[PDB]
């Protein structure tokens, strides 16, 4: 899809599928839009993935519109399918959020992958 | 065509050899040659207002019977000769009765809870117990716990059996030298 | 070759759709004054 | 400003007061809101309408950010058709059940 | 035992009662016991007073 | 009233069944298996050890197990009496994948190919004192391959003569398979990657008379498939992507002849139909080659999802009708997926079978039987009645 | 059993006479138009009089209402007791009833139907006495409020069981429950006799069609994961299929067609039965969605058919009697459809009848099989029948044009059977 | 503005404490992680929802 903003290439999709794994190990992600852009309103989101792949992506991009706001970074990965694999649930998934933490065990993993990303902002 | 029962009777032993309806009753009187003589009823119909299109398919009502192999072990149950116990090779441990044939009954083989709560093994399409070779009652504490302890062919356990309860009973007692039970036995 | 032939016997078999519990349960709310004819080809998506 | 908000605001979207009275002490919130007169919660019956409440501000959480963020939309009432059937076949299945014991 | 049988004066109730000790007092003609009394010890006989109220 | 389209009504009161009766069936009903168990094979001699890898023999009935207590056992299998035919015991060499090789040229070598994590890998010839062999040369190779745990033995044809010869082909690190030789040991090729290498399997595919072409089918953990030829130089020829599937353990293909329902002649060689790419959240997605060979993002059949932990195990039956998904993280963790349909057997297994912690999963080829190894040390039996 | 037993078994026996006025008044007030405290006043003159007005508006709309004029609705009838003559007039009036019931269940949509029942409600007791033909034939109207009306005032049989938490209550019973009722075997013989009497008397009409076949596909499908109930139900609801099929309504034709092909597909049937199934559907054809549905019919089921003759030539009888049922034009043309359904099996069995049995039309099978794609063991019997064709009669330019299409397409295959059984110079030479 | 801060930082810091035992009751596997102080976790099995 044409207007889905940085999109991630199959290396960084590949390290993002496995930090998205771990925090689903860790109870740490947020896995649907709603509960995305909850996380997003109440600042506690470190940063969200998206999938390019929903047939109206503008049921997706409106929590762009408030990342920008927050300074959040954000992330649009091809498949909606193998998000919801990394997620950990038998439902495709369309955003996840990556929720905040200070004595997380994947902090480090969480803080490579999020500059990976607002290198391509 | 209105219903079919099925194993009636033994194909090995004749099938189905005399089945006659008592006439004027919707009961039918089957006889077959594995030592059986079974009745099978009618219910009136379900349907209030058809009847005659729905017709309720005959069920079993009272049957005698007794081995229909010849007996392999032989013990008197008690010190009054009324009831004898005995087990064929047809796998099935009867107690007939010296005193009146409708108290001859057939042990039950349904088998109890496991101790600890595990399951048990076996196969799930349920068989008789392997045909008997030995068998031991001593009835001095009867109705109390098991009673009669019996011994089978080519396996290595000895059963237990309940008479007052004319079932089994919840032990198998092991060899503990991967040895076939070749003997029985019990105090009094 | 008959192992050959009963392999391409059973190679030539092609996906279908099994009736479950609730292939049909969704019928009743479009059965009111449709044709039948219109009920089997409803039925026959359902089975294809 | 609606289309940015998440399906649970637009569920209980009208009934603030006894939303923050019911947070504000330990209370169980409100389950309509603003959307409770819609014609799909009046034809459900029960706690199915709050059910479908849910089910009616998801979907209606779809079809209003589509049409606030869509560019090449057509005006046609195609996402909010389906979004609708959608809808109603769930209000179907759970009208369908029933508690009593047959 | 062996059920002595007694009718209500208009044929509308019945009572019954065995010999050892089951007696019932009934509308026989609808579905409706209003009586079913077992007084363990043998009873011979009943009748009605003068409605389907009283027995004796 | 009366003396003696109605053909509905009359072929019914004449019959009494109304199914297909025992053998003008000759493939599987959907839905409701048709399985017996026999005596757990293992148990005349028992495993010290989870027993981690199983394989039949091609043609004798043999069952060979193997595990970490470095011992690896063959079985003559029957329904009653599973008796024990030899046991070799490797010292300092626990065995983590055990293959039966038997060659195409004169079917007559019966090698076992055994390995584990180590630097190198047996190789012991069935003669009935045991001749083994030991292959520890990467001929200049050895930085790439640190562990010879995960091999497949498969055919190779020269391609300028009609001669045949087996190859090992062993995962390593970086995405690379090295491919050698099985009697001499000699590195043929190396094919890699872009990715974690994580499983690969062997298709063939016939050319005309006595000429078959041999493809490995390797999978990234991402989910994206390279297929190399590699009876010429070992050279890519397609490369696609698993739709959906992140994290990937198992590629396995089947309907033909796989590594595991071998061919013992060359005109035998048979076209896998379908292909099983399972993935650590239980998801296996299912693609059938028949179409799914061109394009290049292709869709799944279907994508099964029934057990929810990662997949260690799937095996797909000689026929090519059942997959065999299988966990070795939880208990109880196998179904026998029916397939064109693409729907799981629901009567088995039930909430008893002693399945275990499932590590390893067999078919028979030919009696249409499964051996099922678990954490236990216990290779249980059952026999499929369709066979 | 007990006295308190055999005395409810005497009050069902004479639950409808009325021995005081308080039972006739709880008796009475069970109308089907008005209120308790109105129908307990009402008279039977009253009632019958807009009863006999319904009736005659029920007749001028159908006409079949004037003989129950005749003798049901008559004025010999305001003081004609039930209770009171013997079985075999209770056996005349009852049929008389169960004739006017099967006649206006499709009528229950309006209210002179209403007005006109309330008669047979109220004077002959028909909701306890003949109420399991009254359940069976409103059974279609359960979403409506006259059959809540009549669950309301209903006595219910012991086979309606499970309305039993739906009686006297506000809300409908459901679709599932529905599917409940009519998953009983008992019950599917009942309604089957049902069916039966409508058949026979010519009164299936489509809406009665339409939930019968619903529920008995929901019955099939309920039923779908257990053998042993699907084949006690095979020779009821195949008997129905039969019996349906054996009539002149489209409708009902069509509805005995989706009952054999969602039969067909929840279980493999055996061949025979499969064979007289499409021997049935043939012998009584006559309409033209009767045809369309009867071709996707037989396609489906020759599709579920598994095992060792699934496409032999079907029989020289069946073959002609297709034929004149459905000639060349019909089936090419179906199989020129762009929906595409799935034809494999059948069409082969098709041509492999038309190869032993007209041996004419060849060119057509040529252009069908040109327009459908098959299997590889379809193809190879068909190219085996076809040289046989060729071993026995003399080989013309149809017979040669198909070989040119079995070369042009699959020529390793045509060579794999000619060296099973022949040889390829030598066929080039025969032919 | 400063005690606002430190207010909310103490109501994110509590309600993250109960949002981790809510985590914790809900279901699946999991076991008790403990690191070198004793500041406890808990990890999950790896293991979809069904």
């Amino acid at each position: 899809n044409p207007k889905a903003f940085p999109l991630a290439d199959a290396a960084l999709t590949q390290q993002i599928l496995d930090v998205v794994q771990q925090a689903a190990n860790l109870r740490q992600l947020k896995k649907g839009a709603n509960e995305a852009t909850k996380t997003l309103n109440r600042g506690i989101s470190e940063f969200i993935i998206m999938a390019a792949d929903c047939e109206p992506i503008e049921i997706l991009l409106h929590l762009p519109l408030l990342c920008e706001d927050k300074n959040v970074p954000y992330v649009f990965v091809p498949s909606r399918v193998a998000l919801g694999r990394a997620c950990g649930v038998s439902r495709p998934v369309i955003a996840a959020s990556i929720t905040t933490n200070d004595a997380s065990a994947i902090k480090t993993q969480i803080y490579a992958v999020k500059d990976k990303i607002e290198t391509l902002l | 065509r209105i219903h079919v029962l099925k194993n009636i009777h033994r194909e090995s032993y004749g099938g189905v050899t005399q089945a006659t309806f008592l006439n004027g009753q919707p009961i039918i009187v089957t006889s077959g040659g594995d030592n059986s003589l079974k009745e099978y009823v009618f219910d009136p119909s379900l349907s209030q207002g058809s009847g005659d299109v729905v017709v309720q398919p005959p069920r079993y009502l009272r049957s005698r019977g007794g081995h229909s192999q010849p007996p392999s072990y032989i013990a008197f149950a008690d010190s009054q000769s009324h009831f004898m116990l005995s087990a064929s090779k047809d796998r099935s441990l009867w107690s007939f009765s010296l005193r009146k044939d409708a108290q001859s009954q057939e042990m039950s083989q349904r088998l109890h809870k496991k101790q600890d709560g595990g399951r048990v093994g076996g196969s799930t399409i349920k068989s008789k117990f392997p045909e008997i070779v030995a068998l031991a009652i001593e009835n001095a504490r009867i109705g109390e716990w098991e009673n009669i302890i019996t011994a089978h062919k080519d396996e290595k356990f000895a059963r237990t059996w309940d008479m007052r309860n004319k079932r089994v009973g919840r032990w198998t007692f092991d060899t503990t030298d991967d040895g076939f039970v070749k003997s029985v036995a019990m105090s009094q | 070759d008959e192992e050959d032939i009963a392999l391409e016997f059973i190679n030539g078999e092609k996906k279908d759709k099994l009736v479950n519990m609730n292939s049909f349960t969704s019928m009743f709310d479009n059965i009111q004054n449709v044709q039948m004819d219109t009920f089997f080809d409803r039925v026959m998506k359902v089975l294809t | 400003s609606l289309a940015k908000s998440p399906a649970s605001t637009i569920q209980i979207l009208g009934a603030e007061k006894a939303l923050f009275r019911a947070l504000k002490t330990k209370h169980d919130t409100p389950k309509y809101g603003l959307l409770y007169h819609a014609s799909l919660v009046g034809q459900a019956t029960g706690k199915n309408k709050g059910k479908i409440a849910r089910v009616l501000a998801a979907k209606a959480a779809v079809s209003l950010r589509y049409d606030a963020l869509a560019e090449d939309r057509d005006d046609s009432g195609d996402i909010g058709l389906e979004s609708r059937a959608k809808v109603e076949n769930r209000l179907s299945q759970l009208e369908g059940r029933d508690l009593r014991t047959t | 035992g062996p059920y002595h049988i007694k009718y209500a004066k208009n044929g509308t109730h019945l009572l019954i009662t065995g010999r050892k000790g089951h007696v019932a007092s009934m509308d026989w003609r609808k579905g409706q016991l209003r009586a079913e009394l077992f007084l363990n010890e043998t009873c011979h006989s009943a009748t009605y007073l003068q409605n389907e109220q009283y027995f004796a | 009233d009366e003396s003696d389209i109605n053909a509905l009504t009359k072929i019914l009161s004449t019959t009494y069944n109304y199914k297909d009766t025992l053998s003008n069936s000759k493939l599987l009903p959907p839905k409701k298996l048709d399985i017996v168990r026999l005596k757990d094979a293992n148990a005349s001699h028992p495993s010290h050890s989870a027993i981690q890898s199983l394989s039949f023999h091609p043609s004798k009935p043999l069952l060979l197990t193997g595990g970490y207590d470095k011992t690896l056992r063959i079985y003559h299998i029957d329904g009653k009496t599973n008796h024990l035919v030899t046991s070799l015991h490797l010292v300092g060499s626990p065995i983590q994948t055990c293959t039966f090789y038997t060659s195409l040229s004169n079917q007559n070598q019966q090698n076992i190919f055994t390995a584990g994590r180590r630097r190198y890998m047996h190789s012991w010839d069935l003669s009935l004192t045991a001749k083994i062999e030991k292959f520890s040369r990467l001929y200049g190779h050895e930085s790439t391959q640190r562990s010879f745990e995960n091999f497949k033995v498969a055919h190779l044809q020269n391609s300028q003569t009609n001669s045949v010869h087996g190859i090992v082909l062993l995962q390593g690190n970086n995405g690379w398979i090295n491919i050698l030789h099985s009697t001499s040991g000699l590195w043929l090729m190396g094919c890699k990657i872009e990715g974690v290498i994580t499983d690969f399997c062997i298709d063939y595919q016939p050319i005309s008379r006595g000429k078959f072409r041999t493809i490995l089918i390797a999978v990234n953990a991402y989910g994206e498939v390279w297929e190399f030829d590699l009876n010429k130089n070992g050279h890519v020829i397609r490369r696609w992507k698993d739709q959906g599937g992140v994290g990937i353990t198992k590629i396995q293909v089947g309907g033909g002849t796989t590594t595991t329902c071998p061919a013992l002649q060359i005109s035998k060689i048979k076209q896998n139909r379908w292909l099983a790419v399972g993935s650590e959240s239980g998801f296996v997605n299912l693609y059938d080659r028949n179409n799914a060979m061109t394009s290049s993002t292709p869709t799944p059949v279907a994508a099964l999802d029934q057990l929810t932990t990662t997949i260690s195990n799937l095996q797909f039956s000689p026929d090519g009708q059942i997959l065999c998904m299988a966990s070795r993280a939880v208990k109880d963790a196998l179904r026998l997926v029916h397939l064109p349909s693409c729907s799981v057997f629901s009567n088995w297994p039930t909430s008893g079978t002693p399945l275990g912690k499932v590590t390893s999963v067999a078919f028979s080829p030919s009696g249409g039987l499964l051996a099922v190894g678990n954490e236990q040390g216990k290779v249980r039996l059952w026999k499929l009645n369709h066979y | 059993s007990s006295l308190s037993d055999q005395l409810a078994q005497v009050a069902s026996n004479n639950a409808t006479v009325a021995l005081d006025r308080k039972r006739r008044q709880k008796l009475h007030s069970a109308s089907l138009i008005y209120n308790s405290k109105t129908a307990a006043t009402q008279d039977y003159d009253f009632i019958f009089e807009n009863a006999s007005k319904a009736l005659e508006e029920l007749s001028q709309i159908e006409p079949k209402f004037a003989i129950f004029s005749r003798t049901l609705f008559s004025e010999s009838s305001i003081s004609l007791d039930r209770n009171v003559q013997t079985k075999e007039e209770i056996k005349d009036l009852d049929n008389a009833i169960n004739a006017y019931l099967l006649l206006a269940s499709s009528k229950w949509y309006l209210a002179p139907t209403l007005h006109a029942t309330e008669w047979l409600v109220r004077r002959f007791q028909i909701h306890v006495k003949n109420t399991e033909m009254l359940l069976l034939s409103t059974l279609n109207y359960y979403q409506t409020p006259v059959f809540k009306r009549i669950l309301s005032i209903i006595k219910l049989p012991p086979l309606f069981n499970c309305l039993s938490n739906f009686v006297r209550s506000e809300k409908p019973p459901t679709a599932l429950t529905m599917i409940k009722l009519f998953n009983d075997m008992d019950f599917l013989k009942l309604y089957t006799s049902y069916l039966d009497q409508c058949i026979k008397h010519n009164a299936t009409y489509t809406n009665q069609l339409l939930f019968t076949t619903c529920c008995f596909i929901n019955v099939v499908a309920f039923n779908s994961n257990n053998d042993e109930k699907l084949n006690q139900l095979v020779p009821i609801l195949l008997e129905i299929s039969a019996k349906l099929l054996a009539s002149k309504s489209k409708d009902c034709q069509i509805a005995a067609h989706t009952i054999l092909v969602v039969f067909a597909t929840a279980l493999p049937l055996k061949k025979t039965i499969i064979l007289a199934a499409m021997e049935t559907i043939l012998s009584n054809l006559d309409a033209k969605e009767a045809k369309h549905s009867a071709l996707l019919t037989i396609c489906k089921l020759f599709q579920t058919l598994k095992g060792q003759g699934n496409v032999d030539q079907l029989p020289s009888k069946i073959f002609k009697l297709f034929d004149s049922k459905f000639d060349t034009v019909s089936i090419l043309t179906f199989l020129d459809k762009e929906d595409k359904p799935v034809c494999d099996k059948f069409i082969t069995s098709y041509t492999r009848s038309i190869a032993r049995y007209d041996r004419s039309k060849l060119n057509i099978i040529l252009s069908l099989l040109k327009k459908i794609r098959l299997e590889r063991y379809e193809v190879r019997l068909i190219i085996t029948d076809l040289i046989y064709l060729s071993e026995i009669l003399e080989d013309k330019s149809q017979l040669v044009e198909l070989f040119e299409y079995f070369i042009s397409i699959n020529e390793d295959l045509v060579l794999k059977c000619l060296k099973s059984l022949g040889l390829t110079g030598e066929l080039f030479e025969i032919r | 503005v400063k005690q606002h801060l430190q207010r909310e930082t103490q109501l994110k810091q509590v309600q993250q404490r109960m949002d981790a035992q809510r985590e914790l009751l809900k279901k699946g596997s999991k076991k008790k992680i403990v690191d070198s102080s004793g500041k406890i976790s808990f990890k999950w099995k790896k293991q979809r929802k069904r």
